[PDB]
DNA sequence: CGCTCAATTGGTCGTAGACAGCTCTAGCACCGCTTAAACGCACGTACGCGCTGTCCCCCGCGTTTTAACCGCCAAGGGGATTACTCCCTAGTCTCCAGGCACGTGTCAGATAT
């Protein structure tokens, strides 16, 4: 079989909530803020605005990577498809 | 500890990939994505803090990040500003 | 300034020579990825006066219906990695050579021949070559050998069971040939995939990148002046490129030949200054990592093959390190090679480095003086009646020649 | 009349971009890319010109169009 | 080559959360109305650098036939999916605890009613 993942696509495209676990994301946001500068602290709405921008940005990256792999006649993504998707965007 | 960005879990990155519409995912992709995910905050949190540092507040507001996202060309609705 | 090359020689002859005893004088022919070299053997004379067809082995044809452009007067050549791997150009190369050598009367090549082959030759290539040589040309008997072993056979102290290393160089290779009592030890012979073509192409690419004012005016046929006449190989490379580091040495030692002529003009007709560059193209065979490609190069291969052997058989063979072919023409080559060897011999031990009497021509004179002596060794030559049963992969293991391996090829 | 921008000119642009091998359907599809780009900078520029009420399409109106597209230029007016 | 089977996608019941009309409040800048500043639309008046056909050679193009290459054929074996096995940390929700702001404190000692 090896292909019913196509039903996951349709489920997670029907769904529209945020997908990364809030605590892990908040821990990472704080860790990246705290080694950047002292005593920066985030309102919940700022962490949510960050996470929505991140996940929308990654959905864009995966759509772009999909078209790179489809263009390469693949049905699979490798890190090189992401590195094209960065250089072709200028990222 | 799990602070190595591996706290962004394999199935969570794979679910973002599935919403993104991609089929077979090679096992290095999760870690390549965690690399991009750091760099996106090294743009967005960094510039959002330069807006927090306009007022020199302790609290980061949703406005502070929306201004950084606006100068970085990825505007966001629902939070206002 | 540069000169330019010259062509259209007079190798025009009667249908052939005749000599006393057995009448058929053999042809002596060298293949060559750089240049083919040929002639009638001229037997009974030691000072063999006229090798002929000493020509760049590259061809074309007039596609509008004019002529086959086989001889000297985009381009293709019948060799890749020093092995012949062609028919449709190999034919007109051999036909052209046979036209100028002469053929006695008709549609068969009458006289027996000696012909060069690679240090090891792929079985199929000998099959194709022998198939051209006997199906089309129909020679009565044929001999094979290696340029390096022929030029060694020319330069030997005696016609005896000598041993040594042969160091060889040319268009796409250099080879290190351990020879034990006249037998090539093919199990531990080695080659580096670099030489004359790579050095010329490298010296071109340096001048293409360093002087973007003259990009079409520089070409391999001008590189050959600076490569064979202005370049030299370092006695120790970091010691030469160190003394090029101070301008007072540089400006006095740099070579400075003008391009062909029509702001003090040299911005268009430049002196193309070369100083370290006239060392770099030589060094390639010693340090192939001057190119991208990782291989041991001549110094580490020379060390690697020697530590395969018991310490006594090393000392009795390293007494004859012989330099021949191609890039061994560089001035200073012996003085580099004997230093690189001194650095790896046991502390008090003796060794000797011998440079060929003519590092380009001695393969032909070797095959010539070989054929003059082995003329009626009827067991040695591949006879036409042997090719009547042997498939064309076949070889016989005579002195100064390649090692046959018992094998058979399917073909239909 | 688009054919005034030539088969070697469309090759030259790709060669200035450093391209090795090509396939010839690139040429007319590249005239398609160029047509929409060239039309966009023209229509933007004429939109800035008609705000200044002159019939004469003028260099700074093209600069305002290119600057809106994020591009800065000099020698003509700058 | 079209069935039987083991599983969803989709359907009906459920239950209380998350709307949107109150139900007013009372804070305020919108709307009205004169007052007043200065320059917008008007607009001559300097005189032009886009376009109209002469003279002459430049660039693009068609044609030709080598020979590299993409589209394709099938197979190669290792790494992504489908699914089970088990270990932990995301979320719940809790109490702890402290910075920002507002307010009474008060009476002193610095300033003026
Ligand atoms: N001056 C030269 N420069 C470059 N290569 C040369 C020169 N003289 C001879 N050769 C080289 O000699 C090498 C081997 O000997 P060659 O005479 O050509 O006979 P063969 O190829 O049959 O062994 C060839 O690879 C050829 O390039």
């Amino acid at each position: 079989p090896g292909t019913v993942a196509l039903r996951e696509i349709r489920r997670y495209q029907k769904s529209t909530e945020l997908l990364i676990r809030k605590l892990p994301f908040q821990r990472l946001v704080r860790e990246i803020a705290q080694d950047f500068k002292t005593d920066l602290r985030f309102q919940s709405s700022a962490v949510m605005a960050l996470q929505e921008a991140c996940e929308a940005y990654l959905v864009g990256l995966f759509e772009d990577t999909n078209l790179c792999a489809i263009h390469a006649k693949r049905v699979t993504i490798m890190p090189k498809d992401i590195q094209l998707a960065r250089r072709i965007r200028g990222e | 500890l799990r602070d190595n960005i591996q706290g962004i879990t394999k199935p969570a990155i794979r679910r973002l990939a599935r919403r993104g519409g991609v089929k077979r995912i090679s096992g290095l992709i999760y870690e390549e994505t965690r690399g991009v995910l750091k760099v996106f905050l090294e743009n967005v949190i960094r510039d959002a803090v330069t807006y927090t540092e306009h007022a020199k507040r302790k609290t980061v507001t949703a406005m502070d990040v929306v201004y950084a996202l606006k100068r970085q060309g990825r505007t966001l609705y629902g939070f206002g500003g | 300034p540069f000169r330019d090359a010259r062509a259209a020689p007079d190798p025009v002859l009667e249908a052939g020579p005749v000599a006393h005893g057995p009448l058929p004088v053999p042809l002596v022919l060298d293949n060559g990825s750089f240049q083919v070299r040929a002639g009638w053997a001229c037997p009974g004379q030691d000072p063999g006066p006229e090798p002929r067809l000493q020509f760049r082995a590259v061809c074309a044809r007039g596609r509008g219906g004019a002529r086959g452009a086989s001889g000297p007067q985009m381009l293709r050549s019948p060799f890749d990695r020093n092995v012949p791997v062609n028919l449709e150009l190999q034919e007109l190369l051999l036909d052209y050579s046979f036209q100028h050598l002469g053929v006695s009367s008709q549609g068969c090549v009458d006289h027996p021949i000696v012909l060069t082959e690679a240090v090891c030759n792929p079985l199929y290539s000998r099959q194709m070559m022998s198939e051209l040589l006997f199906e089309c040309y129909g020679i009565p008997k044929v001999a094979y050998g290696i340029d390096s072993l022929f030029s060694f056979y020319h330069n030997k102290p005696k016609n005896s069971m000598c041993s040594g290393l042969i160091i060889s160089s040319g268009y796409q290779c250099t080879h290190v040939l351990p020879i034990l009592e006249g037998r090539l030890d093919a199990k531990n012979c080695k080659r580096i995939n670099l030489g004359g073509s790579q050095a010329a192409g490298y010296l071109q690419r340096l001048l293409q990148l360093k002087y973007p004012g003259h990009l079409a005016a520089i070409t391999l046929s001008r590189m050959e002046e600076i490569l064979h006449e202005h370049s030299y190989i370092a006695e120790d490379y970091v010691e030469e490129l160190h003394k090029w580091r101070c301008p007072d040495y540089y400006e006095n030692n740099v070579h400075k030949m003008q391009l062909p002529f029509s702001v003090f003009n040299l911005a268009a007709y430049h002196q193309l200054f070369v100083g370290t560059e006239r060392i770099r193209a030589p060094e390639i065979i010693f340090q192939p990592s001057l190119i991208g490609e990782e291989q041991a190069g001549i110094a580490e291969t020379l060390q690697y093959i020697l530590d395969r052997y018991p310490k006594d058989i090393q000392e009795m063979l390293v007494q004859n390190v012989f330099l021949t072919g191609g890039n061994t023409m560089y001035p200073g080559m012996k003085a580099r090679m004997e230093k690189e060897l001194l650095e790896m011999r046991p502390f008090r031990s003796s060794f000797q480095v011998q440079l060929a009497s003519n590092p380009v021509l001695d393969a032909w004179y070797g095959a010539r003086d070989w054929a003059l002596n082995h003329l009626d060794d009827n067991e040695v030559w591949i006879t036409r009646k042997e090719y009547e049963e042997k498939g064309g992969e076949y070889l016989k293991e005579h002195c100064a020649s390649n090692i046959y391996v018992p094998i058979r090829l399917p073909k239909q």
